[PDB]
C-alpha cells in the first residue's frame, strides 16, 4: 500500500527512492537504468521498486471531508 | 435589582446561542434575558429583548450561519441588531448604571429579582432537553435552506438526485434546468479533483 | 459532563448524541456516524 521503509532482505533504506524512481522514470530513463542510477546494486533491493504497487492513491480518493 | 453580578445570571454569551439557532420556544425562552450588544469605541449598552426578527441578510458566525435578527430596546432607543455583535463580556458596573438610567429615564420598571431568579432557570431547563419529540426533522430543514448543497461529501448523491429529478420532471424548462445544475455540479467536482 | 459527541456519516461533522435520542445528523440528517478516538494513553512500540 505504501513503499516500505527498507529492503527486507537487505536492509538497505529504499523508502526515500520511490519519488525519484517515478520521475527518473518519467522524464525519459527507462527502468533497468534508472534503478541503477538511484544506485540499486544488489537484485533483492530492485524488486522493492519494479514489484512494488501504490495503491495509497487508490486509498486518498476516500477523503473523509471535502 | 441592584447588583451586576446577579444580573449577569441570565446574560446570553455568544457562544450559548448556537445551540438554540433552530429550536422551536425561540420566542419564549429568550425573551426575558439581557444581552451586551456591541454598539462601537468599547462602549457597551445592555438592551431589552423584546422579541425575535428575522433580517434578509445572510451571515456567517463561525461554524454555523444564522440570519434571524434581534429586536432589542434600550429605554426608548430601538432598532434592528444582529446575533454577531454580541459581546461575551459581563455587565460591567459603568454600563449596570447606564442601564439603570436608562430604565429610569426610560419609566420601564426594573423587573424583580425574583423574575430573573424564576427565569435563569428557563435556560437551564432548556439546555438539558431531550430531543424525543420531532424538532430535529425543522432543525435539519433550517440548517439546509441557507447551507448551501454541494458542500461537502453529498456530490454524488446530490447528482443522482438532480438526475432523477430532471428524469421524473417531463417539463422541458425544470429538465434544461436540471441538466445545466448537473452539468454544473459535474464541472466543479473536476476541477475540485484536478486541484 | 460528556455528552458521548459522535461523528456524522458524510458530513463529517461533530453530534451531541445524548441516551434515548434518535442518531441522526444534525444537519442534512443522515443514520450512520461513527465514535470519535478514544482519550486513552495509546502508546505502541515500533517493533
Ligand atoms: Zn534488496
Ligand atoms: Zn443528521
Amino acid at each position: 500500500m505504501i513503499i516500505p521503509v527498507r529492503c527486507f532482505t537487505c536492509g538497505k533504506i529504499v523508502g526515500n527512492k520511490w519519488e525519484a524512481y517515478l520521475g527518473l522514470l518519467q522524464a525519459e530513463y527507462t527502468e533497468g537504468d534508472a534503478l541503477d542510477a538511484l544506485g540499486l546494486k544488489r537484485y533483492c533491493c530492485r524488486r522493492m521498486l519494479l514489484a512494488h504497487v501504490d495503491l495509497i492513491e487508490k486509498l486518498l480518493n476516500y477523503a473523509p471531508l471535502e | 435589582v441592584s447588583l451586576p453580578e446577579e444580573l449577569n445570571r441570565v446574560r446570553l454569551s455568544r457562544h450559548k446561542l448556537e445551540r438554540w439557532c433552530h429550536m422551536p420556544f425561540f420566542a419564549k425562552t429568550v425573551t426575558g434575558c439581557f444581552v451586551r450588544i456591541g454598539i462601537g469605541k468599547p462602549v457597551y449598552r445592555v438592551a431589552e429583548i423584546t422579541g425575535v426578527v428575522e433580517t434578509a441578510k445572510v451571515y456567517q458566525l463561525g461554524g454555523t450561519r444564522t440570519n434571524k435578527g434581534l429586536q432589542l430596546r434600550h429605554g426608548n432607543d430601538q432598532r434592528v441588531f444582529r446575533l454577531e455583535f454580541v459581546s461575551n463580556q459581563e455587565f460591567t458596573e459603568s454600563e449596570f448604571m447606564k442601564w439603570k438610567e436608562a430604565m429610569f429615564s426610560a419609566g420601564m420598571q426594573l423587573p424583580t429579582l425574583d423574575e430573573i431568579n424564576k427565569k435563569e432557570l428557563s435556560i437551564k431547563e432548556a439546555l438539558n432537553y431531550k430531543f424525543n419529540d420531532q424538532d430535529i426533522e425543522e432543525i435539519v430543514k433550517e440548517k439546509e435552506r441557507f447551507r448551501k448543497a454541494p458542500p461537502n461529501y453529498a456530490m454524488k448523491k446530490t447528482q443522482l438526485l438532480k438526475e432523477k429529478a430532471m428524469a421524473e420532471d417531463l417539463g422541458d424548462q425544470d429538465k434544461a434546468k436540471q441538466i445545466q445544475d448537473q452539468l454544473n455540479e459535474l464541472e466543479e467536482r473536476a476541477e475540485a479533483l484536478d486541484r | 459532563q460528556q455528552p458521548m459527541i459522535y461523528i456524522c456519516g458524510e458530513c463529517h461533522t461533530e453530534n451531541e448524541i445524548k441516551s434515548r435520542d434518535p442518531i441522526r445528523c444534525r444537519e442534512c440528517g443522515y443514520r450512520i456516524m461513527y465514535k470519535k478516538r478514544t482519550k486513552r494513553l495509546v502508546v505502541f512500540d515500533a517493533r
